[PDB]
């Protein structure tokens, strides 16, 4: 769904898909190509 | 010919920002040179086919 974000500070529009890609454990966000922010986990859960 | 292409001002300038976009009518008409530009362009490449 196309809506708003707020994850601890960082602010953007786009739509929620998984990744399938693995993560670090202890990493919050990841850049993209771009250098801004491409895959948010959530604090309060951890879907990333 | 070459690959067209096209640049818009709202989202290459302004990373889905409200007030970037209030504060770019401060600029005054930058964006409109640049899209002519882009359109005449793609024309002389349409024209070169």
């Amino acid at each position: 769904k196309c809506v708003n974000f707020n994850f601890n500070g960082l602010k953007g529009t786009g739509v929620l898909t998984e990744s399938n890609k693995k993560f670090l454990p202890f990493q919050q966000f990841g850049r993209d190509i771009a250098d801004t922010t491409d895959a948010v986990r959530d604090p309060q859960t951890l879907e990333i | 010919s070459m690959t067209k292409t096209s640049v818009d001002c709202t989202m290459y300038i302004c990373g889905d920002s409200t007030e970037c976009s209030n504060l770019l009518l401060q600029y005054g008409s930058f964006c409109t040179q640049l899209k002519r530009a882009l359109t005449g362009i793609a024309v002389e490449q349409d024209k070169n086919t």
